[PDB]
């Protein structure tokens, strides 16, 4: 009875040729995709790249590898994959990837009884996502993964997502600790090449950064340390050494918060939205400070407590002004 | 060099009853301290190899315990057999032995 | 197994003396050969040691310049050699092989020499 | 070698396929687990990561590798795995995990007489746990670990724990720093995705701080 | 049936087939057409002297056992039929550590033609070498180059050639630009011979034209520099008998300035010179550093001083014509 | 012809060899004689409990399927000889991520006496694993272990041994001390037996003896914390109307207290348990609040005061007193 | 024609070719020459105590079964024939992690020669270890290794030798290091002697000086001015006790600072370097200028003008007097 099995796996074996794909010199392959997201671990802006975890699933028909005596769904080990025709797909924007080995590789391959192959890898890559980071950290990123034959053109080889919508699950449980996936599109493409014309899916997500770790860490002290440099108006003009103090120490806390900051950020020459907040909030500091000195100017009551009014008003417009435009 | 000291030099105790041996070497030796018999105006032979792991054809009363410098050699019940001395090797460096043990019955 | 040494001599002090231990049921290129000075009413006393693969020797520092061995594979037998001996060196010379757990589980039957008039 | 134990392997690997697992069409395969932790190493809260370093054994039948002999076990090296059928067993929930290979592959495979297989091999895990970060650094965790076979489903494979399941060691010269090993639970469960009905098997470490 | 007409012509080929030889080995000499497609041009790392290119290599010889007469003119083939013939031993002269990538085949390309042209063609991810001289930092524009050529093949057995023009050879793609520090301005390619100790061999170089974009440093180092010295100069407009006040002045922007000095230097290469960088940092901390100075002498003449308003006058115009010509200079 | 005779010893000898199968695997023990010499015990990575030490693995035992008669007694093989015959699985119980290199060709060796005695060598880099115990930091000595022994082949099956003498059975080389914290003092071996669900094995130990050097300490946390205390304590010597002056003595001197606290806590791993260092922070911790709440105490009393004259020889008094005490209990254990 | 002729012999010079026997197995030992072309060294570190290097390791024997006499040219075959031939187990002894490159190809070369011999090289990036004595950093000088050895055969069974003389390591002139400076480099054959027996060894040793122009820049005038900036406070008046305490203080915490960012990019060792005795130095001048104030308001204000005169002239002449001693005893 195993018998039977195992002569029939031989059959197909016999004969078969790995260095010509299925229909050659004929119609092409269609190639179906069926990926299944298990996690995003890391989107780092350092190296403008996010990893991404998946069940990567292909499914295409070949006539080769059919069987009619045994009607089940022949499920081989991830060994025969060395001997079976498998296309060469490959994701464009890949850094660094890998298959896992624990404790075999990682690999499906399930034969069908009309021809259909339907094979599958756990595969972890380091895709590269370019980003813009003009409204951090209120930014709205697109990350993107493209997945493309490199072999075989467009009239060897189509791809196709299986199931059109329900092609990519379980995006929806992914959990970021500084993101959400808002949106996720599915796109049938086809680039073009010195070579000839290849086809193309692409995978891609919306991501929308949570501000509420980066308004408690930032904005939240950036905001403070302005507070603070309020508080020298209602400190008399001859306590000089009172209102120094004060007045450096919040020139100091904001100069040192820019440094504490743009470290973990890749050194970008254009000013993130984070940027004109803290440099906006300098001149406010240090326009506190120059506002002793020419008090000191004047007599070494009426200036100062024409600056306890219009700082309270300039610098709320100023907020006004900021948060209606970066969001 | 290594020196091993068995006390005490010689006991008089009768058939039947616990008898607790006592070897210290002056510095670290694992397990090598090997137990060796010698029955008078014969050849010696070896009751533990080792510290703890009983030797071939030797009766299961011997028994032996090891650390790194402290060890005992212990008879449940001494029987009529046992009109030898015993000495106390070891083997973690060139091998030295002690004087050894005397013992007598009544 | 069996381990066989040559029978008892009488020698006179500052003479030479040659004694065997004959090996059986095993051969001597794969395990070490010990031999222990034996004193009457005392406890035992290493002297030297062989490695038969390379002909290494390694002696107690005590007894250095006083014994020497050589070991024939084809006699299978190693030999004592006593050059400058005393009359206080009367004593029993057993013969044993490393066992187990660098013990020495074999012992020959114990030949004695004996130094007088 | 004897010259038996020669023939008797000889006769076992000729007309042997090892891409069929065992009993193809009849029945699915039965395959018995078992764990020995050796050392839970540093949980990474940064990174909702945990080492664990485990010796994992699988026990299962196979009727091809069945031989009359006086030999009642065929204990050999690691170079008879890649010979027979070995179940493709993943950790779902595994980061990164690579076995260790010098100064031969730790592995372990025991034939019986009646054809019961044992397979050993020594693993280590970077898992994924995750970490509740309310109410910290006042938490209590249970840091998962899952594996399951990716190609076989629910009809060709079925797992089973078997009677110490999860043997933890010493736990003294572990590598928890922080947290401190409270127990273990073994259970097990049937996950439907889309290439079947795949049967999971689920260690989880209770971790106190 | 039309599968078995091309495992006949496929295995015809290959037998008699040595991969240890190269076309032409005793008759000719092999030439080998290349071409390179940068996908994406990737961060030029500053402080390893080292950039990273992400390309689509293509290789393309001729190899007179490769001819079939078959009812196909192309062999669009797999990879396992690269291995199996011979391919050119090209390597990178500068490379560090370049990643030839396989998921989830081997990114490899085959294409056997009628007449015995091939056409080889991989993607790589060459970490090759730049080397970099930060002396006019950070208003420097370098040239990283890229030199391949083959490994064990002379000159008189194997020759690379250009395509196309070399011009439009090397060729970049418009979205694909993963610099932030820089930006690409052009690119100029070359053929040299270098003669090292196992004979000449034909070199391959292809030049890429960069410029650094100031603005990330002018944020970060120059700014907080200038509006440190004029915080540092407000001190000349206080009063005289004020001594914590002003000396408060002196030991924070003193502070700061050097805490300033060391973060500068930070992600920098350890060079053994002064950078044009650490030439503005200098002269703005001897603006600081004299201002306490000047306050020290204001306090060792005290009972407003006459130095004191000369200070409010010739110390800001002092730094102002020092920007004028350290911004001129170097731009 | 000449290499015809050497050729055709190593056809015979392979010609039904069954490398799948131990030597001697229904008569006895395969008895597997090993030593380790050291080429550099690596540094010791006390934030991972960790390890590296190169070693030249050297094992040896006996097949007498491998016999020949030839006109040499050796037979110095290549390397790939070694994976066509029967060599141990020994495997590291403590090993963490250990490569064997591979830098030319592969570095082992295999030699074949003709009797049949084999020696098979091995060069590994070993990241092992030794746990610590972090009470007398810095203070402290540690015993890094390595144990190794077979994997698949139970004490029935292959036992292991020592070479020669234990005490001459692993040696470390001289110019071989990459340790730049520690200090090694000497090795020691040992052996044992190990219980598994499969069965027992032959364990193989031998412990590292390390002491380490206090001397990077000293300078970094242990004298600039008693410049800080010093630092604080000749806020005594002011005067009792300077409130503006003596608060910077406190203030700072307690910030830069807090900061060393720190950037000293983060050479050690996550432990729960305190060590010796914390003990002797927290005590100089406490002597800088002792000057701070001083000052506090003259400053709400306000000639000079009788607080000032009298903390001005018990301060440098008590700390030390507690500076005698807390080396003497210490560098004599 | 002359391809199939070439064909036929590399095939005669394959059958029957055993590689686990070495040349002259019976016999003689066989000569390996060796030299190296140095490409450049990647980094150097004394954090992990190692220097990444890469080169071209060529090796040169005699074989005599690879001879051929129908061939006029030397054979430079496919580099994959390397492993059906008998090469040496060269292995380099202080290696911690290295490899041959493998983009695009796996970069080696082999040359049959018709004398039989065999020309193999590699392109090897390898990190050796070099153990550092940091006990006059910055102003040290390092001798970094790389010993290259024989592991199987022993000084009967093979030997080696530098190919031309010295003038086996070439490329060595070329080099840039960012923070050192190759001095000299110097070549060594020698027999060392283990427990299984004598093997061949040949070294490589290079002596790398400091370019210390960046610690000037980065640490010494940073910590040269807190001094100068300390003796500010002796021109200020008695009385301003807040100005002198906050300038001592905070000189005092520029000092520490200092200290501990710097110690914090080096090892944990237990001795005391050259640039640790300066701050230190530097530490004991600050600390006993907040001393002298002090012990200037002990006696006003406790119990002053000859004093402050006193301690502006003494300290500016004695902290000349360290910086003479330690820049004439370290350099
Ligand atoms: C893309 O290209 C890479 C090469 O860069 C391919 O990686 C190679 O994969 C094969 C298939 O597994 C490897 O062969 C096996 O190697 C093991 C030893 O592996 C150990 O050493 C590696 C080198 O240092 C190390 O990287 C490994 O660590 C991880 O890496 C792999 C790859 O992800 C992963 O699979 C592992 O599980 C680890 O997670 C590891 O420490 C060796 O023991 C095997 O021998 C067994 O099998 C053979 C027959 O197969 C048998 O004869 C033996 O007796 C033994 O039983 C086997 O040779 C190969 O080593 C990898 N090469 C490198 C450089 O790592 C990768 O597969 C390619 N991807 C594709 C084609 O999709
Ligand atoms: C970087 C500066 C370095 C300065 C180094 C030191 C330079 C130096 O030595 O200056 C001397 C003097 C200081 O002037 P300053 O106003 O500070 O001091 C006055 C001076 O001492 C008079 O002599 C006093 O008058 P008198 O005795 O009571 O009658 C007067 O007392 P009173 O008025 O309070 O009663 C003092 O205030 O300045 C100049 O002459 C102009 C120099 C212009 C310099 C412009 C800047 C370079
Ligand atoms: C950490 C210490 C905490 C102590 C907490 C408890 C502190 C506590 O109880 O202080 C009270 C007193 C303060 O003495 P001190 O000399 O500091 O203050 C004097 C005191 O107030 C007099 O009463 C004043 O005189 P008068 O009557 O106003 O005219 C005198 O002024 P004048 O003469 O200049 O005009 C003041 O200077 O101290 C003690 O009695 C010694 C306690 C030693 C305690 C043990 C010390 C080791
Ligand atoms: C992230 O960025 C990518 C890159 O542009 C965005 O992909 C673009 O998506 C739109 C909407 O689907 C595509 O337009 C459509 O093109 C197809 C071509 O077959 C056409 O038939 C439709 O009528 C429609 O015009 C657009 O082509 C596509 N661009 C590329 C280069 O693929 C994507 O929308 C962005 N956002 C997210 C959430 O992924
Ligand atoms: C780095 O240090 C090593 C030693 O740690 C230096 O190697 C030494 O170099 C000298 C000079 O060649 C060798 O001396 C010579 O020894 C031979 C031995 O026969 C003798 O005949 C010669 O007359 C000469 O004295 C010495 O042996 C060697 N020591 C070794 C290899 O351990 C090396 O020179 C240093 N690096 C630099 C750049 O100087
Ligand atoms: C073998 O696998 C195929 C999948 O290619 C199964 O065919 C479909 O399976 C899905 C999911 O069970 C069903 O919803 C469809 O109705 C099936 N048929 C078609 C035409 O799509 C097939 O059922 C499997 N055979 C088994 C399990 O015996
Ligand atoms: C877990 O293991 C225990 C004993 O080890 C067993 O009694 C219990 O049934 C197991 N739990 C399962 C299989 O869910």
């Amino acid at each position: 009875n195993m018998s039977l099995v195992k002569e029939t796996v031989d059959r197909l074996l016999k004969g078969y040729d790995i260095r010509l794909r299925p229909d050659f010199g004929g119609p092409p392959v269609a190639v179906g995709m069926n990926i299944d997201i298990a996690s995003i671990d890391m989107v780092s802006e350092v190296n403008m790249d996010y990893t991404l975890t998946m069940y990567f699933q292909q499914a295409w028909r070949d006539k080769r590898l059919s069987y009619n005596v045994i009607p089940l769904n022949l499920t081989l080990d991830n060994r025969v994959a060395d001997q079976l025709w498998v296309p060469d797909t490959y994701f464009l924007n890949d850094k660094k990837s890998f298959v896992h080995g624990v404790t075999v590789k990682n690999r499906m391959i399930r034969l069908h009884p009309d021809g259909t192959v339907l094979y599958g890898l756990r595969i972890t890559t380091t895709a590269a996502c370019m980003m813009d980071l003009r409204r951090y950290p209120l930014d709205e990123q697109n990350c993107t993964l493209e997945i493309e034959s490199y072999g075989y053109t467009t009239d060897d080889i189509e791809f196709y997502w299986r199931g059109d919508d329900n092609a990519v699950t379980g995006v929806t449980k992914i959990e970021l600790p500084q993101f959400s996936i808002v949106d996720y599109k599915l796109i049938t493409k086809k680039v073009v090449f010195s070579t000839g014309s290849y086809p193309r899916l692409s995978l891609s997500f919306k991501l929308k950064r949570n501000i509420g770790y980066f308004i408690l860490q930032t904005y939240m002290p950036s905001i403070l340390i302005t507070i603070l440099s309020w508080v020298s108006f209602w400190i008399n003009y001859d306590a000089s050494a009172a209102r120094v103090a004060l007045g450096i120490t919040t020139v100091l806390t904001m100069t040192t918060i820019n440094t504490h900051l743009r470290e973990t950020l890749p050194k970008i020459p254009y000013v993130k939205a984070i940027d004109m907040y803290l440099m906006g909030c300098f001149v406010f500091v240090f326009m506190a400070l120059l506002e002793y000195a020419l008090v000191n100017y004047i007599f070494f009551n009426a200036i100062d407590r024409w600056s306890r009014i219009f700082f309270p008003v300039v610098f709320s417009f100023f907020n006004i002004v900021y948060w209606l435009y970066y969001v | 060099n290594i020196v091993m000291t068995q006390s005490p030099k010689s006991m008089s105790m009768s058939v039947g009853e616990r008898v607790t041996l006592s070897c210290k070497a002056s510095e670290y030796v694992g397990t090598y301290v090997s137990w060796y018999q010698q029955k008078p105006e014969q050849s010696p032979k070896l009751l533990i190899y080792g510290a703890s792991n009983r030797y071939t054809g030797v009766p299961d009363r011997f028994t032996g315990s090891g650390s790194a410098t402290d060890f005992t050699l212990t008879i449940g019940s001494v029987q009529a057999e046992d009109l030898a001395d015993y000495h106390c090797g070891q083997s973690y460096s060139y091998p030295t032995f002690g004087a050894g043990t005397k013992l007598e019955l009544k | 197994v069996q381990l066989q040494q040559s029978g008892a001599e009488l020698v006179k002090p500052g003479a030479s003396v040659k004694l065997s231990c004959t090996a059986s049921g095993f051969n001597i290129k794969d395990t070490y050969m010990y031999w222990v000075k034996q004193r009457p009413e005392q406890g035992l006393e290493w002297i030297g040691r062989i490695d038969p693969a390379n002909g290494d020797t390694k002696y107690d520092p005590k007894f250095q310049g006083k014994a020497t061995i050589t070991t024939d594979t084809f006699s299978n037998t190693a030999y004592l050699q006593l050059s400058s001996l005393t009359s206080e060196d009367t004593a029993v010379y057993y013969c044993a092989r490393k066992g187990l757990r660098w013990a020495m589980d074999y012992w020959g039957q114990g030949t004695s020499v004996t130094v007088s008039t | 070698p004897e010259g038996d134990v020669t023939v008797i392997l000889n006769n076992l690997l000729e007309g042997y396929d090892n891409k069929l697992r065992p009993d193809i069409g009849v029945k699915p395969t039965l395959i018995h687990t078992d764990m020995y932790v050796n050392s839970i190493g540093p949980v990474n809260a940064i990174n909702m990561e945990y080492t664990i370093d485990i010796f994992f054994a699988q026990t299962w039948y196979d009727r091809r590798l069945k031989f009359n002999s006086t030999i009642k076990v065929l204990r050999l090296n690691s170079n008879m795995v890649g010979k027979i059928w070995i179940p493709d067993t993943f950790f779902r929930n595994s980061k990164k995990a690579d076995a260790h290979w010098i100064t031969t592959p730790n592995r372990m495979l025991r034939i019986w007489n009646d054809g019961r297989v044992l397979y050993t091999l020594r693993l280590t895990i970077d898992a994924e746990c995750q970490l509740q970060l309310h109410n910290f650094p006042m938490d209590e965790h249970s840091c998962p670990l899952e594996f399951s076979s990716y190609g076989y489903p629910r009809e060709e494979i079925v797992y089973q724990w078997k009677r110490s399941s999860v043997e933890v060691g010493d736990t003294r010269s572990w590598r928890l720093y922080q947290f401190s090993f409270v127990g273990l639970r073994n259970t097990t469960e049937v996950v439907k995705t889309t290439s079947g009905d795949y049967v999971v098997m689920s260690v989880y470490f209770d971790l106190s701080r | 049936n039309n599968i078995t007409i091309f495992t006949r012509i496929l295995d015809r080929l290959l037998d008699g087939y040595d991969n240890r030889l190269r076309p032409g080995l005793g008759d000719s000499i092999t030439e080998v057409f290349t071409n390179i497609y940068v996908t994406s041009f990737g961060p030029v790392s500053d402080t390893d002297m080292e950039y990273t290119i992400d390309v689509f290599f293509r290789q393309k010889w001729k190899d007179e056992r490769l001819k079939f007469k078959g009812p196909m003119n192309i062999l669009r083939l797999n990879n396992l039929m690269a291995s199996k013939i011979w391919t050119p031993d090209t390597f990178f002269h500068n490379g560090k550590k370049s990643v030839a990538h396989n998921m989830t085949m081997p990114n490899k390309l085959l294409r056997i033609q009628d007449d015995g042209t091939l056409l080889y063609t991989m993607r790589l991810t060459v970490q090759a070498e730049c080397p970099m001289h930060l002396e006019d930092f950070p208003m420097d524009a370098h040239s990283c180059p890229l030199k391949f050529g083959s490994y064990a093949y002379t000159t008189s057995e194997v020759t690379y050639i250009w395509t196309y023009n070399a011009s439009d050879s090397v060729q970049v793609a418009p979205d694909g630009s993963r610099l932030n520090q820089y930006d690409l301005l052009g690119q100029s390619i070359g053929k040299e011979t270098i003669k090292s100790s196992t004979g000449e061999y034909t070199v391959m170089t292809a030049h890429f034209h960069l410029k650094r974009k100031i603005g990330y440093f002018v944020i970060q180092t120059y700014l907080p520099c200038i509006m440190t010295v004029i915080l540092s100069q407000v001190s000349f407009w206080l009063n005289r008998e004020s001594v914590p006040a002003r000396t408060v002045f002196g030991v924070t922007t003193v502070l700061t300035m050097t805490t300033l000095s060391i973060s500068a230097r930070n992600s920098l290469p350890k060079v053994a010179y002064a950078t044009a960088m650490d030439w503005f940092i200098a002269v703005c901390y001897a603006f600081v550093f004299s201002a306490l100075i000047e306050f020290a002498t204001v306090n060792y003449f005290t009972k407003v001083s006459k130095i004191d308003r000369m200070s409010r006058i010739v110390f800001p115009v002092l730094f102002g014509t020092f920007n004028l010509v350290y911004w001129a200079t170097y731009l």
